[PDB]
């Protein structure tokens, strides 16, 4: 009975408690006459103007992401507010009055009966069965780096790059104009993002890769639906490169994700570090490429001291773990006295998630 | 009167979200009162006054009390209060200054793994314990009221 809505930038993750799996997973757009929000709003992009309520993890505009909890409630789930707790999600940092807006939100314009807002690096670390750790969660409009102890993130730890699984696409799109087709229509839009999400993987070694592409001519047939076969060359492998190397579109500051992992584990204490290493949780769509994972672990392991094996946590499902994990942490009877009842929004107001759910 | 023997006995002890609890002179480091057993020495007390001056030492070592190390997780300001939140295991607390002193609270047991953690790995049917935001909020109030006062 109790609800589980991870809200991210690009996909919105709806369930119940106790759940495998979420049940719904919908665009987080919101579609407008030049209202419709979700898978509709994507195929009616004729009529339509198309906002996004989320960027880079964080809430811009609260009506559209009310036009989404709605649509999540009654449209999706199917559901009354007032008969179920909801488990909320939010991105490490979140500003004070954004989490006060989603409460008053929860707890007002839809009565529910209790609130919960867990960090999505946290519910992630939740669903890989441990409570310390450090994850990297990449998903389409946001990279975080979260160390975790006991269930509890190090925010002065957190590292935050806004690069994700949009940027790939387009970078996707840029390295396929130079064998003479250009990607600017929404139908083109839609096959760059298939062929990234099907025959894009990770290099094992990015040089060797480049060189027996270029020696044996390798490239690999993406079928479109009128029939007519698109080859696709080293670009494959060139655009889930830019997770390790950034410096290809220019980000410079962003250091990639071995890097990520190594600079947010050495801010934090010491006595944790070895803990941190042996728990390296991948989650998020853009953490799906092939090979991402063991090419992850080589580079963590060549950076680590000598007298520390990084082991890194990667299964099939990265994608939802965020989602897993809160189905997860809403089973616990541990968290069952976690909840902030309407009472408590009653007595002290929407701050009160800033000390119930820290 | 109210003495401060009496906000460690009955307001942050007595409310069932800590096991111990001290509150100490910012500056001189005296003991205005404690209970329990999980109560920094002075030695440790001189480490948690460098910890509120420097947030970075909390980061680094976290804080040491009844010669348990707890790991910072974090830090700030909530407008008069400088916070410092820690952990260790099923253990932790938090520290909170006032105008002229600052409390010192510990809730858990240390030596033990965390309720979360155990239910990950196997959810039984339990007792309630002590939910780390409660310690804070107690603690919090308290601290926000002798501000008013103006200790
Ligand atoms: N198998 C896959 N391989 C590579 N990329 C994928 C795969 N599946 C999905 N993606 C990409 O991952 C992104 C969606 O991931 P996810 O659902 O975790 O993001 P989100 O929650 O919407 O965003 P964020 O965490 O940035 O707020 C999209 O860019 C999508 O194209
Ligand atoms: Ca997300």
């Amino acid at each position: 009975s109790s609800i589980v809505c991870d809200n991210g930038s690009g996909m919105v993750k709806a369930g119940f408690s106790g759940d495998d799996a979420p049940r719904h997973v919908f665009p987080s757009i919101v579609g407008r006459p030049k209202v419709y929000v979700g898978d509709e709003a994507q195929s009616k992009r004729g009529v339509l103007s198309l906002k996004y309520p989320i960027e880079h993890g964080i809430v811009t505009n609260w009506d559209d992401m009310e036009k989404i909890w709605h649509h999540t409630f009654y449209n999706e789930l199917r559901v009354n507010p007032e008969q179920h707790n909801v488990l909320l999600t939010e991105a490490p940092m979140n500003p004070k009055q954004n989490r006060e807006k989603m409460t008053q939100i929860m707890f007002e314009t839809f009565n529910v009966p209790s609130l919960y807002i867990g960090i999505q690096a946290v519910l992630s670390l939740y669903s890989s069965g441990r409570t310390t750790g450090i994850v990297l969660d990449a998903g389409d409009g946001v990279t975080h780096t979260v160390p975790i102890y006991e269930g509890y993130s190090l925010p002065h730890a957190v590292r935050r790059v806004d690069m994700a699984g949009r940027d790939l696409t387009e970078y996707l799109m840029k390295i396929m104009m130079e064998t003479g087709t250009t990607f600017t229509t929404t139908a083109e839009k839609e096959i760059v993002r298939n062929v990234k999400e099907q025959l894009c993987y990770v290099a094992l070694d990015f040089e060797e890769e480049m060189t027996n592409s270029a020696k044996s001519a390798n490239e690999e047939a993406f079928e479109l639906p009128d029939g007519n076969v698109m080859m696709v060359g080293n670009q494959r492998f060139r655009c889930p490169e830019v997770l390790f190397k950034p410096s290809l579109i220019g980000l410079d500051e962003a250091p990639g994700f071995p890097e990520m992992v190594y600079q947010s584990i050495n801010k934090c204490d010491i006595d944790v570090r070895r803990e941190l290493y042996g728990n390296i949780v991948l989650s998020g769509g853009s953490t799906m490429f092939l090979n991402l994972p063991e090419r992850l672990a080589k580079e963590i392991s060549n950076l680590a001291p000598s007298s520390i094996k990084p082991k890194v946590v990667a299964p099939p499902e990265r994608k939802y773990s965020v989602w897993i994990g809160g189905s997860i942490l809403s089973s616990l009877t541990t968290f069952q006295t976690m909840w902030v009842k309407k009472s408590e929004y009653d007595e002290s107001g929407p701050s009160i998630v800033h000390n119930k759910c820290f | 009167g109210p003495s401060w023997q009496a906000y460690v006995d009955d307001s942050l002890i007595g409310s069932g979200n800590m096991h111990s609890a001290a509150i100490i002179g910012a500056a001189d480091g005296s003991y205005w009162a404690y209970g329990g057993s999980y109560v920094p020495q002075p030695e440790e007390v001189q480490h948690i006054q460098k910890c509120l001056s420097d947030f970075s030492f909390v980061q680094s070592s976290g804080v040491n009390i009844y010669g348990v190390k707890f790991f910072g997780l974090q830090c700030g300001t909530d407008g008069d209060c400088k916070y410092i939140f820690f952990k260790k295991g099923a253990a932790g607390g938090c520290i909170y200054t006032t105008k002229q002193a600052f409390i010192v609270a510990v809730y858990g047991n240390p030596g033990d793994t965390s309720s979360l953690q155990q239910d990950l790995e196997k959810n039984t049917a339990h007792a309630v314990t002590v939910n780390p935001a409660d310690c804070n909020t107690t603690v919090k109030r308290i601290a926000d009221y002798l501000i008013k006062l103006g200790y």
